[PDB]
Formats: C-alpha cells, structure tokens, sequence
C-alpha cells in the first residue's frame, strides 16, 4: 500500500531558468485555487516533448 | 418611609450603603457618603436623561435609541472628556466630513 | 472552519469601514494591514476571555467574560453584559 | 428558574418622568444606563477607598466623597454635583 | 561530522565573495558553527535540507547522509 | 529520495538566496553607550 | 450617451449613507468562524454564547472606525486623499501601541 | 519614628545573584517603588477577580490566574512555575 | 519564619497582615502571601540581575538609575509590562534616526 | 506677573536636542510653552485638591506623586 | 581665513552632548516662580516644600522629551528635517489628548 501525489491544472506561465538543463516554473491553475511549482529538468523535457502551451490542461 | 424622600432623592440610600459595606472598601463607612453618592449619581443620570431626551426630540422620535445617547454624549465637551474610551453599542459615529475631501 | 478564516473579511467590508472613518481613496495594502491588526486584536482580547473563562470553571464563554476582559484594558465595553 | 436580580430600571423611569414624562426608553439603552451608573459607582467608591488610604484613616465620610467627586470630575460636573450633593446632605441631617 | 542543524544561512553570489554561508551543527556535548566551502553550499542547496533534522556530512566523500 | 517536484511561491522564493532556520532565555544586549552610539555613527 | 459620475463623487454619498447608519458592517458567519478559529488553538472544544459575539464585533468595528479616522488625519498631514500602509503604522504607534 | 522598606531583602537577593556590585540609595528607592506598585497591582487584580466570582475568599488560585493575566507569557509562566513550586514545597 | 523553610526571602507575615489590613476581601488564604512573595522575589531578582549586568557593561560596581533604565527599556517584557513608568535620573536611550545621518 | 516667559528659547532648543530634533521652526517655542502652561494647570490643580483634602498649607512630595498616580503617569523617585 | 562649520554640524554634537547628560535643562528660579504663579489663583498663600518641585520639573522634562521624539517622528513622516506647529498638534492629538 502506498500513497501517490497528483497535480493538475491549466498552465499559466512557462519559463526556463536557463552545460545543464535548467528547471522550469509551472503556473498550473486549479479551478478552486492557484499554485505554482518548480519541476525537475527531466520532467521539463517530457513537457517540451508533449508540445504543451500556455492555457493547456 | 425611606430616607431618600425626606432628603429629596430618588435612588435608594440603603442599597448604596449596604453595597459600600459589602464592597470591601474600608472598615468604617459614614452615613452621609451614600446620600452624597446618590445625589451625584442622580445628577449625572438626570443630565444624561435630559441631553439624550432632547437628542430624541431633534429626530422627532418619542423613544430613545442608542444613537441619540451617542450623539448626546459626543456633542458635549464634559461628557466626551469624562469618558473618552467608552464604546457605545448601536450608537454609530458622528457625521464628520473633512473639508479637503470636498470638491 | 479550521483553515484560514481570516480571509472571511471581504475587501468591500474594509472599504465600508473606511467610509465610516471618512476615507475617500484607499490604497492596496490597507486591506492587508487592517486584516493583520484585526488578527492581533482578536488574540489580545480572546486570550484574556479564555483566561477568565478558565478561572470561572466554565466550558462556555459569556458576555460578562468579554466585558470584564475589556475592563482591565481600559476600553470598558458597555451595552451587552454590562 | 431565576432567583432575583437588582437594577436601576424603576428609578431611571421615575427620573425620566421627572424630566420629560413623554419620551420612553428602550431596554438596551436602559441596560447602558445601568452599566454607566454601575461603573461610576465603582469609580467614586474606589477613589474614596484610595483617598481614605492616603489619609491613614479607616473611615469614609462625606468629605472623601466630596473631594473625590471634585478631583475625578470636570469643574462643572463637580461644582454642581458638590452643590446639590451638599444641599441634599445638609437638608437630610437637619431632619434628625 | 554529524549533528542536528538548527540554523543554516546561505547567501547569493556577491562581488565580495563567491558565496557566503554559515551552518550551525548542534550536538549534545559540543555546539559549533562552520563556514561552508562553496561546493559544500552546492551540496546543501542541491538537496533540499530543512532545519531541525539530524544529518551526517562526509568531508572526504563530499556527500551528506541524513540519519 | 529527491523530490522531482518542488512547490515554490513567486514573490517569496528566489533562486538567489536559500534560508533555513528553526530559565528564561534572553538575547544578549550590550548596555554600553559608546557601543550603541558607535554602531549608529558608523 | 451613458450617464457616469466623475471619480470621487460616490465616495461622499457613501460617507453620508454609512455615517447615518448604526448597523454592523461585518457579516455574522465569517466573524463566527473567525472567532472560533482563534479559539481553536487556545482551548479545545469550547462554546460561545449567542451573546458576547456582537460585543467583540461591536468593539472591533467601533475601534477600527476611530483607527480609520486617526489614520485618515495622518494621511491628511501628508497632504493627499489616499491612505497608505505607513499611515496605519504612524497613527498606530503614535497611539501608544 | 519608624518606617518599613525592602532594603535588607534587596541586598540579600543581590548577594544571591551578584555578590559584588553594590546598589545606590536612589536606585534602592526605585526598587521599593516598583515592588510597592506591583503589590497593589496583583493585590487589586486579586480583589476584582475575587469580586467577579462572588466569593469573599482570596486564595492562591486568584493570585495564580491574576499573575497569569496581568503578566506576559514568559513572566507569568516562570512566576507560576516557581510560585507553585514554593507553595507546594511549603505546604 | 516560614520563608526559610519554603525557600523565600521577603517575609510572609508582613505580606499576610498587609493583605488583611488592605481592605481586599473578608477571608484570606494561607498560600496567597507565600505565592505573592515568590512572584515578587522572582521579579525583584530579574530586575537585580538585569540591572546588575547593566552595571557590569559600564564597568561600575554601583547601580545608577541609568543602568536600571536601560535594563528595563532594553527588555521587551519589561517595556511592555510598564510603558507609562517614568524613572528619575534614568535618562533616555541613544536612539538616532537613520534619515538624519 | 508673566513668569511663563521664564523658560528661555535655548532651553526649548536643548529639550529639542534631547528629542533628536535637528532644525526647529519659530512657533515651536510658543506652542511648547502653551502646552506646558496647560500641563502645569492639569497637575497643580490636583496637587491643590489633595493638599486641601489633607488639611495642610504646604505641598509635599506625596501630594505630587499621588496626584500623578490617578493620571496613569506614576512618577517614581522622590516621594515614592 | 575664519573657521566656520557648515549648518547642521553642531546639531549632531549637541545631540551627542545632551543625550549623554541626565541634568535638568531648566533653571530652578523660573520654574519656581512659574509654579507659584500657577498656584496663586488656585489657593492663596500656599507653601511649597524644597522637594516635589524637582518631581514636577522632572516629569515635565522627561515627558516633553518624549513629546519631542514623537513630534520628531511626525516631522520625519512629512519627509523633512524641520519640526512645525502642525507636527506638535498631530503627535499630540494622536496620543489621545
């Protein structure tokens, strides 16, 4: 038995913090609130490969 | 007959005298102190009743709302200086409008 | 109920309280500062209100507790619980 | 279910009839007046206690109330309060 | 060197020095403060460290172990 | 292990600075007059 | 042609409207959950009477109005119409707090 | 004539803390005014608190809660600690 | 005396009789004067040690009112305790505003 | 006759130096003088009240200290 | 070439000089005749002890210094170095007077 954390929301801002692949601050907008989270460079690479854009869930 | 009628008072002297006795103030209590205190309290109460009464007469109401007493106490200098920390419930505030904010 | 009830005071409420004080134009940070001052005030009162209640051996806070709590601070709240 | 309580209600109503026997008084305003008189009672009484303690005396007389009322009230309220107070006391003690 | 960390301060690069930081390692017998070594600061900022946890820092290895 | 996701506030957080902190205790205060005037006049 | 007032006109009539009203400007439920929130971390599982809440809210409103008056005068001392964060600190600390 | 002060006690506590530094007479009078003032503080608060409970008796409970409410959390905490320690050790 | 067995300094009898003749209440407990002497001794000890170190800072073996003044003002609990108290010959704090520099 | 002028302007300047004031305007010396004129009445009045209640022709220190006691100032030192 | 300081230099050293001194800045005789003047119209033919005069003067000085500090801060809120008549009224009324 294990607990997993889940984040979901519409993206507001996407910025690179840029050797090494820099991190990215994500602006995910929930319906009931708004929170921003920093991400790893790898998950940023997966994000870039999914062709996500500002305003996409 | 109570001693308040012969002295021209209203509030009872016995309740104030016994209250001062059980109030843990001093060991000995004089007989003129409760009469004096009832006189002062009756004077102040009469002042508040007449000032709030005319304050009720200004707004054309036959009952005294807390706002009438609020304006009655605030409009007087001796009452405002007497109690400056007193917060009256349902009394509102005074219609104070600054001049520099006017057109 | 247990989570961030200090936001329960609306900005138009602070604007109306500013109208009671004769304020015309209000800046942005006023709504935060007035909220914080209220947050400190309610602690400074409610603390003594819990002190008297604990001394009186009661699980319920009455009006005499609030009035006697504001008595020692010099505010002397009249009306209810006089 | 209630034992009993003491208030100034009837007296405030009688003085009201002595001043303006027309306008009435709401219950909440009557409670405010009760709190006012109850507060001033502790004011003058406590000041009379401290003043009695400053004179190294265990007795509180009309003198302590007179000077106390003088020092705790503005000149107008203390002047008229001492006037009517001394009038009522001197008229009371004359009956004997 | 192991012990509780009560206070760790880390400062951004300035003209005066590359990085300035001071970590407080508290132990029962002795409590002293060390001034970090640059890349030490990169190890403390590399993995998020919260004050009040017991860690063991390896000087020769250059890595941190949280016990 | 290392968390790949990190929650961050825009205004409070900065990548520049990283700060972590936790009979009667009393902070030591110097009562010297020349010390306080020396601190304020430097 | 739409009918719109110039900025600053509604503030005066709002002052006239609220300064004539003795009603409470804060709702009952938010102040209830707020007082209970402050009472959560002090003594667990307490009870609040139907009264004494309007005394806390009444003293808070009446005191905060006077604070807005003194802070308003502090803003007037700076020769402007706007209240600022430093005005609340000035009129606050200058009252002995 | 005679008078009463805390002089000898303040000197003894001074010897209990720092038995080197002395105390001037004026500062001793200031300490006398301080203790004499706090005495009326706690005593009066105990009187009003005793009046709120409809009781004619003042016990260590009234002094404990009074000291708690009239002092900051640190001074009231240590004052209640050492006070209850001294009273419980006495009785 | 009962102050030595309880580890006190100030006399319990003077405080008990003072509370009896102080016109406070009708009945007085036996633990109240001991408690009051404990609190007063704690506060007095605090003022004596703080003013003592305040005298140690200026390198003087006697306590002037200025040492006690700075000792009370520099502490937050003492400044909040008495904010209206005026100390004679205590002076003021060396407070210098930054904008005037 | 007119002893309120006994306070010199350099004295008010020194009291301004104690308060950390750098530059002082003209009317400050008049305003501070008036505030003092009101303060001495607000105190001395009560000091005469207690003296009259104590049946004395001489004002002592306990009268001044007890006069500032009820106003919340609580003057320490002399006459404590 | 005469040696003259620029305006504002002596004020700082005066602050340093007076802030280190606990002495009274008001002479004894003017305060004596002033207190007696105030006591003339209250009770005729009174007597003042050698003490209690330094208590009135001491409280007046110590209170007036704090009033000059609060008024000084009020002048700083207006962003200048000069104390003005309105500053004394601001820092006065804002203290509850």
């Amino acid at each position: 038995k294990e607990t997993k954390e889940v984040y979901e929301g519409e993206v507001t801002e996407l910025t690179p913090e840029d050797k090494t692949i820099s991190h990215v601050i994500v602006g995910l907008k929930s319906a009931k609130g708004t929170k921003t989270l920093r991400l790893d460079p790898t998950i940023y690479e997966s994000i870039q490969r999914e062709k996500v854009s500002i305003g996409d869930v | 007959q109570s001693r308040s009628a012969k002295a021209g008072l209203t509030f009872p002297v016995g309740r104030v005298h016994r209250l001062l006795r059980r109030g843990n103030y001093a060991q000995r209590i004089g007989s003129g102190a409760p009469v004096y205190l009832t006189a002062v309290l009756e004077y102040l109460a009469a002042e508040i009743l007449e000032l709030a009464g005319n304050a009720a007469r200004d707004n054309k109401k036959t009952r005294i709302i807390p706002r009438h007493l609020q304006l009655a106490i605030r409009n007087d200098d001796e009452l405002n200086k007497l109690l400056g920390n007193v917060t009256i419930a349902q009394g509102g505030v005074l219609p104070n409008i600054h001049q520099n904010l006017l057109p | 109920i247990l989570r961030d009830n200090i936001q329960g005071i609306t900005k138009p409420a602070i604007r109306r309280l500013a109208r009671r004080g004769g304020v015309k134009r209000i800046s942005g940070l006023i709504y935060e500062e007035v909220r914080a001052v209220l947050k400190s005030f309610l602690e400074s009162v409610i603390r003594d209100s819990v002190t008297y209640t604990e001394h009186a051996k009661r699980k319920t806070v009455t009006s005499l507790d609030v009035v006697y709590a504001l008595k020692r601070q010099g505010r002397t709240l009249y009306g209810f619980g006089g | 279910s209630k034992a009993r309580k003491e208030t100034y209600s009837s007296y405030i109503y009688k003085v009201l009839k002595q001043t303006h026997p027309d306008t009435g008084i709401s219950q909440k305003s009557m409670s405010i007046l009760n709190s006012f008189v109850n507060d001033i009672f502790e004011r003058i009484a406590t000041e009379a206690s401290k003043l009695a303690a400053y004179n190294k005396k265990s007795t509180i007389s009309a003198r302590e109330i007179q000077t106390a009322v003088r020092l705790i009230l503005p000149g107008e309220l203390a002047k008229h309060a001492v006037s009517e107070g001394t009038r009522a006391v001197t008229k009371y003690s004359s009956s004997t | 060197i192991e012990g509780e960390v009560v206070e760790i301060q880390i400062d951004r690069s300035i003209t005066g020095g590359h990085k300035q930081g001071k970590l407080t390692i508290k132990t029962t017998d002795m409590e002293t403060i060390y001034e970090l070594g640059n890349k030490m600061i990169d190890g403390l900022t590399k993995e998020k460290v919260l004050a009040g946890d017991v860690i063991s820092i390896d000087k020769a290895s250059g890595k941190i172990t949280k016990l | 292990m290392k968390a790949l996701v990190e929650e961050i506030d825009k205004k409070t957080y900065n990548p520049d600075i990283y700060f972590t902190s936790l009979s009667r205790p009393v902070k030591r205060i110097n009562y010297s007059l020349a010390d306080l005037e020396a601190r304020l006049y430097t | 042609k739409p009918h719109r007032y110039k900025p600053g006109t509604v503030a005066l009539r709002e002052i006239r409207r609220f300064q004539k009203s003795t009603e409470l400007l804060i709702r009952k439920l938010p102040f209830q959950r707020l007082v209970r929130e402050i009472a959560q971390d002090f003594k667990t599982d307490l009870r609040f009477q139907s009264s004494a809440i309007g005394a806390l809210q009444e003293s808070v409103e009446a005191y905060l109005v006077s604070l807005f008056e003194d802070t308003n005068l502090a803003a007037i001392h700076a020769k402007r119409v706007t209240i600022q964060k430093k005005e609340i600190k000035l009129a606050r600390r200058l009252r002995g707090e």
